[PDB]
């Protein structure tokens, strides 16, 4: 049993439940996988797409581009002398992916609360799981400050952006789960 | 930057928030680079409210003037229908029709017990279909005020964490509640309360029944409550039928020589205390004591 | 070693340091034991003066007045089946004495903070020790709510009342310490 | 939402899962509700059967037998001045029921571990839930000491007794859940 | 008192635990008060092993002598069949056939690093079908000792939480493992280990490659490991094909003037250290350093 | 390596630990490189016990044979005195004179209440001036033992954390205590205890006095204790002078129709319970109840 | 106020009290500063003697020998982007100094306990302070395992070595305190 793998399995399950709630709440807003384009915020910032691979799959090492964002932050998920750099870079990039998403999700939630009704709001449990996993991934975890606005934003745009992020995040959550399973075995 | 609307942008005049009765100019505009891949005089640019068609223009610029919108939110989504391909949602607007906020007619502040947190309650009035922010301010004789905001859209009450210790039992403290929404702002009339009015004594927690240490009818009741009580009241009513309860008891924690019925049949007992006779609320009756 | 005795010894030491500070800060205000009358707020409310005695000293039991304020609150300082009622009533009365003083001390501190200068303010450590001892004495401990005023009180009256309370409290602290030593031995 | 009600709902669910496991593990041992007699260990010791009723249902009060086992232990589940004696006696009796079962379940588990194979063993999670609920029910919670034996008992007798207790405990768990729901509403 | 068997009791001779090969006298006896409500010469008292009929007696006393039981547990349940009513299970016995426990042939104790917890490993041997208790005892020169018990039926190893500090580098410490089961007890032969044999140096955690601060072929390797190392070994083998690694390096944390190939092609580097040349195990090779 | 002794080394024959009565050969030897900077026939190599001179040799090799050492530790320090410089301490030895350990004559194991942790107590005997290690082992009917070591030099008792649940009320459990010191090892005789002997019922926690719900002399006492009690005893002795207490009470938690004195004068009440009449210890008397 | 400075001030005070106890307990053993030679175990292993200097004092940087033991372990005492490398190397070296001393002190204490009498034993509070300071200095703190021996060592040699270490450690404790004061101001 791997504790980070348990957190990652909790993350994928939490996103799956939130995604189901989002489809039910926003009946008109189009939130089916077919009608929602895949857009990834972390497209160029992080190297999870390349660094997070089984050791057998990655060989030439040429594609790792000049140790891109090679922070290699030390953390409680692995041990400093336990695994190869290929997994050390991957764990740092996964931490960065969760930081980029959590900062955005909190911004969306703060705008959603202002709605006169409560049609939809991001799951507090899902946000807590993202923070818990980041704390294990990197010791120098930064907790996002409470975000708020002094004005009211258009709600339709936030609800379309929300659906686009949730689906992309779910794909990211499976990718983290596969890496955690590989680390355990 | 995830972009919600890529094919085109839709504008609303004057704004998404409008006063009940106003008319909005929802206008759907398509960027020149985006559009139907094959020009044909069959493709349309529909506008839908709750998925109900309101307008259709072949040209990229579509103009609509919806009227008589009811209180609430209406989703106007502007989709593109091409010749054979299915409709692609392009962009949409959510409109919240609202009205000016109701002023709170009555404001009351109650503190529970000698040691308590002051809590103020107000009548919100009609619900404006808009986000509502409530501010409760308490000012003493000196112009120093505690500021607390109830950001929650519906607030039963707002509680000041700090306990109020009155420099003198007769002081004047004034409380006001302000409600602010995108459309307007309503403030309750200032209400001045003396400390005795705000404080409400706790119901006496303790109760003991003794028949004057004897089989005699006379009964002595040993209860305990908050120290600063200058008055009290006791229920001597027979349990089977309520009769009369004494208006006032002496300033004794322990009742002595109370007139009680000679039988030993079970009798319910209730007790209340008044912090100040001149301007203090009566305490709630204590849990009934059987026999 | 008795943990409550350690808390009581900490209490007496904390009062001794605060009393020394009070005499130094208030040079004109008269705060010497000779010029300050002994006045005890808990004169009639609690039976610590009579109930808290060595078992050998108390015998007739007539003087215990009708089990005065015999709440006998159960607590972590003693065990329910460990000691005689004479010490059970005493521990409850000591808890009540600390509750009466803490509520008053917090009221004085809230008035003292408003002073334009900071000539004197009650020791936060001393207040914390009183709360810690009460938690051990009775499970149903009530934490006093933050107290504040919307006006400014006369400061001379608060500073004379403060000196009268500190000296009386110090005598109470030695009485608690003697009882805790007797319980330990 | 009532926290004790949440613990009681967790208890009923935990027993339901353990009961299903017991039926699957012991295929030959008869563990169907039809073949297992109802036997309650707490038949005369506690008054949960009579004290734990809705206030409307209980009226004559004659059937409460002389305040049987009227310990009325104070606890975090209710407040001391919040509810009528009828519910105060009920909460104490429920605490006693959980204490009688936990002491027995631990004795059975200690005997089950000695088995050369691991056909069945009591769920650690279910035992933890029973302890958590007792801590809320009564402040003076006693944690059962680790139990062990220096010899090996017959296993068939323990496995028949286990099935008899599990079914009876499940009925008790629903009774606790009904009382917790009534307290919440 | 909950009782599992109320209708009748079943006894086993000699006991539920028997040596492989022995024969058990399972005897099902019915209490006189309990029984078939209507006497009839149709009701029977069956005995079943894994629900397979082995015997049937109309009388309350049933006697059986099962033989050739294999290793494992066999559930013999004795049910009552009446004339028309369904069979009621009355009582049963679970029998564990076991054999004498295997003695551990080899015992080895290894401590990881200068600071480590001693861990001892043994070969359990054939698994006796019985609960197994393992005791590990470690004694120093004079007979002081540390003992821990591995109650778990299968134990990979037992670890002494206490660290071992050797009064002198050459000392003798003896370790023994005892296995006890209902049937018998086997104890491993005492094995005497000097502290140097138990200790195993950690692989060097650090590694640095520098080409003598120049473009020259000569390379300097700056690694770090546990302080008490009097020897070391380095891998200078070419990465493409492994060739030879130097048997010993000088007592230097930082290698200097090592012969390295003139090309800058990536080379794998592995490092090991020996705490004592005379009686110390070699450390595991450090994570390969690319180039 | 911090070295306590540099100028010279001192050896002891046979060892620092010796049997009471033995003679130690403390020999102070000086390394050739170290010594008095100026050779002179004035410098000496003294040996001191508790800073008391026992010997003095000009040569580097000093030999002494101390005898009749009492029980305890004696610090023999060997200092160097030069011609004008002050004495420099060179090295020293601490000798612990000890005797063979006493065997524990009596071992008793007591468990408090039906649910309790077994605690065993022994008589250590004469204190050997040496480190003492005590091992307490408890074995059940077959051989399965719990191992616990009291490393503390003085142990009042050793407690087994695991509660003992007896497979049957009549079982035999055997307990032994072993004491080991550098000089020798003494083991207590095995003592066999049945579960009833080990268990001791708790004093009844609850007590209630009721005069049969009347002013009549007869009194009913409502107490509560551990469930498995088959006997009990009550103190009806008059408070002013103790008289007699009934040997046994019926198996009733609530006493009924007890003979009590007609006056209402305060009477002390004490209660005890016996788990088993045949082989169970009496419980301690419950806290006296006044009146 | 600097929390690490408070821990360092606690360390110097704890060593001062332990050193006074050591002199009183070992009356014959020579433990005065005059008769005890200065020997530092961390003479060559760590660069605290050179790296831990005020920024004004260190300039040529030549004397820092090739970034000796330049682990630069990140920690809660400073912030990663807060101070210059000269103080980052110093904090790592101070952590290493405390690790070398704690491992040795625990070894001495384990040998001291075996003594038939209890003439002297290392202060548990002083050891706890060393561990607390190390936890703040470096996130990857390693807790030393309980150390024990299966034989009895000569006690005179341990008591002479103890006095030599205590005096050297006290000088190290003042050096840590000076650095912590410089970081605060
Ligand atoms: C809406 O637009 C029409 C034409 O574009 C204009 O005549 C009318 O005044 C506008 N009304 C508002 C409220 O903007
Ligand atoms: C307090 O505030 C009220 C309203 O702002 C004002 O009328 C009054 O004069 C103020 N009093 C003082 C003393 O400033
Ligand atoms: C409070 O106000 C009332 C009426 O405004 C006045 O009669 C009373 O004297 C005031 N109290 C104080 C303390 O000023
Ligand atoms: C089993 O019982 C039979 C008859 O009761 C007897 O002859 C035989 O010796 C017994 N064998 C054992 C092993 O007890
Ligand atoms: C140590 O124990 C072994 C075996 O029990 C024994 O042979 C030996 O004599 C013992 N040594 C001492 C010094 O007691
Ligand atoms: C350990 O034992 C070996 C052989 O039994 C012996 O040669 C050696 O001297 C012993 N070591 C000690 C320290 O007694
Ligand atoms: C002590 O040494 C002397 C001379 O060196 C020798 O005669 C004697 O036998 C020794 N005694 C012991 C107990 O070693
Ligand atoms: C249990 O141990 C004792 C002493 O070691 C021995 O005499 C006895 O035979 C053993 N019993 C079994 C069943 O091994
Ligand atoms: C325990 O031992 C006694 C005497 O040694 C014996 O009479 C008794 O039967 C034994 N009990 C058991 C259960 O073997």
């Amino acid at each position: 049993m791997f504790p980070c793998l348990h957190h990652s399995q909790n993350l994928l399950r939490a996103v799956s439940n939130m995604l189901q709630k989002a489809r039910q709440t926003l009946e008109f807003y189009p939130c089916t996988s077919e009608e929602i384009d895949h857009e990834d915020i972390t497209k160029d910032k992080t190297s999870t797409v390349e660094a997070c691979l089984p050791l057998e799959l990655t060989k030439n090492e040429s594609c790792l581009n000049s140790r891109e964002t090679s922070f290699i932050t030390n953390g409680s998920c692995l041990a400093s002398r336990k695994t190869s750099f290929m997994m050390a870079l991957c764990l740092s990039s996964i931490y960065e992916d969760l930081k980029m998403y959590q900062v955005e999700f909190k911004t969306m939630n703060a705008k959603l609360l202002m709605d006169p009704k409560r049609q939809i709001f991001l799951d507090q449990n899902m946000l807590a799981v993202i923070d818990e996993l980041m704390q294990a991934l990197n010791f120098n975890s930064e907790t996002v400050p409470q975000k708020s606005s002094l004005e009211e934003p258009d709600f339709y745009k936030t609800k379309i952006k929300l659906c686009i992020l949730l689906h992309a995040f779910r794909i990211r959550a499976v990718t983290i789960d596969r890496v955690m399973s590989y680390l355990n075995a | 930057k995830i972009d919600a609307c890529k094919r085109g942008d839709v504008t609303v005049k004057p704004s998404h928030v409008i006063l009940l009765g106003s008319t909005v100019n929802i206008t759907c505009s398509l960027k020149p680079r985006q559009g139907c891949f094959h020009y044909s005089r069959r493709n349309k640019l529909i506008l839908y409210k709750f998925d109900r068609r309101i307008n259709f223009h072949h040209g990229h610029s579509l103009n609509s003037q919806v009227t008589g919108l009811p209180l609430g939110t209406t989703l106007f989504v502007c989709k593109l229908a091409c010749i054979n391909s299915d409709e692609i949602q392009i962009c949409g607007a959510e409109i919240f029709v609202g009205v000016a906020p109701e002023q709170p007619q009555n404001l009351s502040c109650i503190q529970k017990g000698e040691q308590g947190t002051v809590a103020c309650t107000w009548e919100r009035g009609r619900d404006t279909h808009l986000y509502t922010e409530y501010t409760l301010q308490l000012s003493g004789p000196k112009n120093l005020t505690w500021q607390k905001q109830c950001k929650d859209i519906y607030c039963d009450y707002l509680d000041f964490g700090i306990n109020l210790t009155p420099e003198s039992p007769e002081s004047n403290f004034t409380a006001k509640v302000t409600a602010v929404n995108s459309l307007g702002s309503s403030s309750s009339l200032p209400s001045t309360f003396t400390f005795l009015d705000i404080v409400r004594p706790l119901p006496p927690w303790d109760i003991r029944i003794k028949f004057q240490k004897a089989s005699v009818s006379r009964c002595t009741l040993y209860w305990r409550d908050e120290g600063l009580v200058l008055l009290n009241r006791l229920r001597y009513r027979p349990s089977n039928s309520r009769l009369w309860n004494m208006v006032n008891v002496t300033k004794a924690k322990g009742r002595h020589d109370l007139l009680d019925l000679k039988p030993f049949t079970e009798y319910e007992f209730q007790i209340s205390s008044k912090l100040h006779l001149y301007k203090g609320s009566w305490s709630d009756w204590s849990e009934s004591l059987r026999a």
